[PDB]
């Protein structure tokens, strides 16, 4: 039901996103976090479906900001972006909430680096096709964990 | 998780939020069976403390949001799931994990003769001794034995009356792994 | 001369960078001077100053030509004309008055910024007062 | 003669008048190395006597010109040359016999992932514990048991990836065995 | 027949058709007490094969005839009766043999006397260690089960002052007999 | 460092730069007496093995460009200097590190009254079992030995004939650490 | 009578006419709990002799008219009552004699300091072994009561201290009448 | 003085002057082997105290002018002189006492016959276990050391068909003396 | 009866031992026991009763030899001596591990000494054993 | 000459012992030809003959002047006029492909009449038979 | 009205002593019930109390052959003690047997404590001849 | 010597033993071992010589007091009676018993001296080195 979708993501937000990555410091530390199993979940079209509504829950427990910064503010405008795109991702069985999703211990660097090739990859799918993101993956998240 | 008999492997727990790593009061818990929960170790504000009867056998340690339980030296008895209770004042979250031990499968053969009516019946035992699923059979009489090192063992035998129709040939599996056994020829 | 080395817009980039990273647990091992072995706040800048170099090559790394490795080669470019502000002392207290600290990348900046800052506000008020000669408080180091 | 182990094996000796059995004075001795003379068991007119420290482990018996030395249980220890002497009076015949053990070999085999630095290094190894020339090798340490027997193995090591199944081939003399691996846990 | 403790002793069985030796499908059997049968060992087309818990205590062979089952060496667990089943095909026979093993009688004496409350009471013991039937008794006590399955018994004898000696104890075990004569104390 | 028998003690190393942790061949070694070096145990790439004989008595991790050793039970063994040979390819850095292992020292005090020719020679034995140096002393106006556990004893005694000079005080010590015994009456009289 | 731990003493009984000394059939008994009577020993016309489980724990002896027990070395299963009948034919009187048999007791202290969640919380340790009361505190929290293979009996208590430790702090133990003290000073650093 | 074994057997020793009991120093010593002195236990002003290696097995009292050395069990270790010193300030008396302990004899025999070449040769043994003197003899071996300290001989006599019988031993310990006759064998 | 053991009999017994090779092999078989019944007179009267049953069970030639034939006189011979004997089972016997050379001589001399008892008295084998044969068990 | 040797008279007698002896489960050891490690026929009968002279005198032995002991002899007899029918081969072949026999004597009777036997049947097809060298079949055995 | 003051006369104390020096030089000891000097200090209640239990000692303790110069005096002694139950004043009945204790001593000691009790007794008696009257019914309860 | 031991010497020996108290008691002494020296000619004789020591080492008495008098007198009488009378130590033994008993020996031996010298004045002379081998 969803229309407009295909520019939605401006090419403004992903300026930030790649200066949010410049700007953080060289360092051998790790960190643990969820995010969707890319070998579990291999359709790429269905990937970026479930791994989508978890970062809602990423950003806040991962990309912390001091208040009113220059990245903080890109990380709310980001909230801000994810939360209009919900509607153009239709809703699967709640069951397979929380499988297709597994542990990664790796650096802040990596994790951006995921995060920003979610945001990316959504933009080149959504530009093609709009209505794309509307496939029942219901079958495909059965098949996980 | 899952690991070999004797390897050091880690079992590992964190904390949503990236800010936070030694405020989180950690404590590992193993499974006993019937729903038990005996106490391995405890860690806060970066001190850990494992419980005697575990000492040395487990240790924690601590990086970023991140908990680590090391087991330093894998055994049979360690096979089960593992609780990791981490709590932050008021809020408190309970993550488990499982971890499957495994024996390399130990495949051995030998022949034997009857020594009664004649020396025609000659009889080969193939057997097994791995972990946790050893299974052994002939190609072409099972006792399921537990061994010191919590291992198990199974065997199966074998009568070829004359003429010996070999070579023959077991197979010994222990879930995914898989080896056989070839006898090719007697004495003489 | 020395008086207005330290512009601006120097620690203008450095709390940038340090607003630019994200909170984190994480802790990491450096080399810095031990605040309680040298207390003199003089002393301390003087000896801070010089192992700093270091510091930032083995330390703050950021990806080449960002924003925020330019400011590590502007802090550089400034703290290399500024050995000239301080006088050098016996060559035998290389390497004491100073500690191991496993803290935050956050917390590390924090105390090089402070390091900075700290310099500008007393070299504004007197710019040559960084030649008084230190040895005698370096050997009640370590 | 030859016979596996724990079996009960008989070895003989004879005179050659079919006239005697009972009056010909026969003992049986052990050839421990070194041209060694150990005495067994004696009989003469019908009664027998074996040694203690060979009691229950070998008996002797007759029949017409026949003499009989039974092994109730064959172990390594009577891999070896035996001698029998018969005497009539004066005149006296010693006759050899050799009697060889055997061990049915027992091939072995487990693998074993190397811990450091890393968990490519798949090891196997081929055991085989035989008697009296057991040998292990491997398709492109020396030992000695309690029960006397023999064991040799040798190991193997294939880096990722493996090139599975690989092959070991045991042998005693004549007596061959081979051992296959196939597949580790995973991967 | 009859043999003593750690001797070599024979039993026998034989077909009485002298045509037939290794054909004859013979296996000898234990009596264990309560009608029991317990297989000793079997011998067939001459290859004998003596069960593993016997193994080494018996052994059979042939001759002609004749089967025979040796013991290699003889212990009081072997005192009871042994049947041999002789089949060949459909006819069988089944020849029974008892054996009684025997421990030569052992004699002992010693005095003591008595601590309280005097000395004058001398007390002597004559002990008996023997198999099957041994049997102690004093001229003019607690029965023991021995390690090697013998028996023992004996008895003692209260001396009042003045000590009536010499005294003699009789010990025996069925036809054998044996004495112990004390002389004078110390 | 310093710490008392039984604890769970860390050990560290570390590399200077914060762009690395497990890239470095880290090595620890326990510098057994008259320069020698035995291995505890070997860290590359994240892989950590500890050799057989010290196998769950030490074990290492790493964190960001940070090493431990973690010694996880102290005994007196464990009192000595340590190794770490942090390798980059070409280059190698060797970091030493010292542990002292203490003792808390047990003062034990009992009297015993002399069986001959009297029992008017009262005799206290005051002992104390501590790491690494116990002192006993009794004040007034032998035999050394070493235990099981790798610590040592060592208590003296003191003879009071009657009348008893009571009470009477030991003083044991365990370098700073310091503890008394007061003996105050015996049974009667 | 009283006697301590090892010590050789002895108990005594008589008959009242001076005349008489062998002439008594004199038997001592150990009186087993429940008014049990276990026989030790019988001496009559200068003959001892005593039961083969007391055999070289106890002995008998006799001057004049007066009947000796010595125990050749105490321990803690001789604490108990005994009795001794002595009997002239149809005369018989029966003496009873109790023994207290008493270890001195045996003060020892340690410290320790908690392993978790800090090392703040000093914790001390006062141990006392006595018989057959012994009794320990803490002066200004746990205890057991064990039993040992000498018979004895053993308690102690624990006592937390937070930071900052208030030292000096002294212990009490005490057996009965006997008693002493132990101080513990400072720790370690 | 002389007793036997396990008997509860007492050594005297006395002050002349029949004033004087508790006052002097009595002191007992077991003399070893090679003019040694060994210190059992000291008396003095009715005290007793016994050495600890001895402590159980002997102990000391005193009534009047006497001083008694009880030893509360007699094994074989104990026989041997004992000295006594008992001190009054400057002058000492030195008493010895002798103690011989004694096992009474324990006459043993029982038959075999020989399993080879016959059943002829009938082999009795008498054998004696006692103390000081054990002797055996046989009427027309190894002298052994037991666990206890007591002494162990035996004799062998063999006697081929038709046997001789009944025929006798003789074993005793020195002035003890006792008999072993051999009747009848089973068949 | 007298003459009913005839020479040409003992003639073939001699002969069948003559026969036969020399060896140092045994056999197993029942006989009387003359040690139990010493008595010669009713040791050769119990003893030849057991006969029939030995020689069929013992001595065995192949059918229609020279041997075989005596032997089948010899029970032709025994039965018709049945007659002699009061007769009308197991006692007063033994077993033998001896040659067949042995056993042949015992039986040889079975009839031999019957010959010579018959030819003295023919009526002698009439006396009531029944109280010797009590005396073995 | 050799031809008509074996007269039928001879073996009358041998049938005659085989008839005489009495059935018996009895099992007796002795040398003869292993009729597997020397296969030939024709060299099976020259090796086995030489060895009967020993084996008759050792094996059968009746008493002096019976019938048998009688054929005994005579087989002797014959034996060794035969001797000079067969060619001697190297020496070192003495003892050799021989081997152990525990059979009753009622079989061995049956080997030595079939060893006379089996010769009459070569010699009267053949008399000049015997004389093929074995030398090579005899290093065949043992 | 009492005429205890001589009733101890000196002939029956010159016995006394004449046993004493009489018996032998010994190193022997024997057991025997005599007051406790310690349970009860008082000399005027010692003294009373340590009488009545003489009897039953005397009987038990010392013995001599019949009729010799020893026993005649034990005899008068007995007499003279008799007598001498008429100057003391009984007490509770609940307090016999109590305030005595064990002795082990020699023969030659225990003669020097009854001649003493005697001894003692004169000279008490010649100062005050009432003076046993006084109640020890206190005295006694403290053993 | 015939009348060397008087009445008034025996006299005394019964008043002490008279005098003395009924014990239970023992003590330990040195005297003629009976058994070992048979004869009552040669046991006076040996055991006389040695009484000196005892008597001493014994029976000592307050000084001065009847019983010590009757000591010394026997001490008198028995120097005067030497003159009357290796091997030195031998045929003695130990004896645990009462004083009652020990004294009932020693006036044993001077009252059986006094009936066999009475007899035979003479009797003392006889060589009991033979005697004295035999203990
Ligand atoms: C015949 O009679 C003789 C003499 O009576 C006996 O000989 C003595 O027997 C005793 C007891 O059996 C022997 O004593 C033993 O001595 C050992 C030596 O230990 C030393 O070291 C310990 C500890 O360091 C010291 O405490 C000790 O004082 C010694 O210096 C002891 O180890 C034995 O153990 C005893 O102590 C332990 C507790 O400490 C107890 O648990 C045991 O039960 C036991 O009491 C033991 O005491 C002694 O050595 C013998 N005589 C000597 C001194 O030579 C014979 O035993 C007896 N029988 C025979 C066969 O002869």
């Amino acid at each position: 039901v969803s229309e407009y979708c295909s520019h939605m993501i401006g090419s403004g937000h992903l300026q930030s996103l790649q200066r949010l990555i410049d700007s953080q410091m060289e360092t051998s530390c790790q960190i643990t976090f969820e995010f969707v199993d890319q070998e579990q979940l291999k359709d790429p079209v269905c990937y970026l479906k479930k791994a989508f509504l978890l970062v809602q829950d990423i950003m806040e427990d991962t990309m912390r900001f001091r208040d009113n910064t220059p990245n903080a503010i890109a990380i709310v405008q980001l909230q801000e972006l994810s939360l209009r795109l919900k509607s153009c991702f239709t809703k699967d069985y709640e069951e397979h909430d929380k499988a297709c999703v597994r542990t990664f211990y790796e650096t802040p660097l990596q994790l951006l680096e995921k995060v920003k090739n979610v945001f990316n990859e959504t933009k080149n799918l959504l530009d093609k096709d709009w209505n794309i993101f509307s496939k029942n993956c219901n079958n495909s998240f059965a098949e996980c964990s | 998780v899952t690991a070999f008999l004797g390897e050091r492997v880690t079992l590992t727990s964190y904390w949503r939020r990236v800010s936070l790593g030694p405020e989180i009061e950690v404590s590992w818990f193993k499974l006993g069976p019937g729903e038990e929960q005996v106490l391995i170790g405890r860690m806060h504000h970066d001190v850990i403390f494992i419980e005697w009867p575990f000492r040395g056998f487990f240790d924690i340690h601590r990086s970023a949001n991140t908990f680590f339980l090391v087991v330093t030296a894998a055994n049979i008895s360690h096979d089960g799931n593992y609780l990791c209770r981490m709590k932050l004042g008021e809020t408190e979250v309970t993550k488990q994990e499982h971890l499957s031990v495994v024996k390399p499968l130990t495949l051995s053969v030998h022949s034997e003769r009857s020594q009664f009516p004649d020396f025609s019946v000659l009889t080969v035992t193939c057997t097994v001794n791995a972990f946790p699923h050893p299974h052994v059979q002939w190609l072409m009489n099972g006792g399921v034995m537990k061994e010191k090192d919590g291992s198990l063992s199974v065997a199966v035998d074998l009568s070829l009356p004359k003429p010996w129709h070999l070579p023959v040939t077991c197979v010994g599996k222990n879930d995914k792994e898989e080896a056989h056994g070839v006898y090719v020829s007697g004495y003489l």
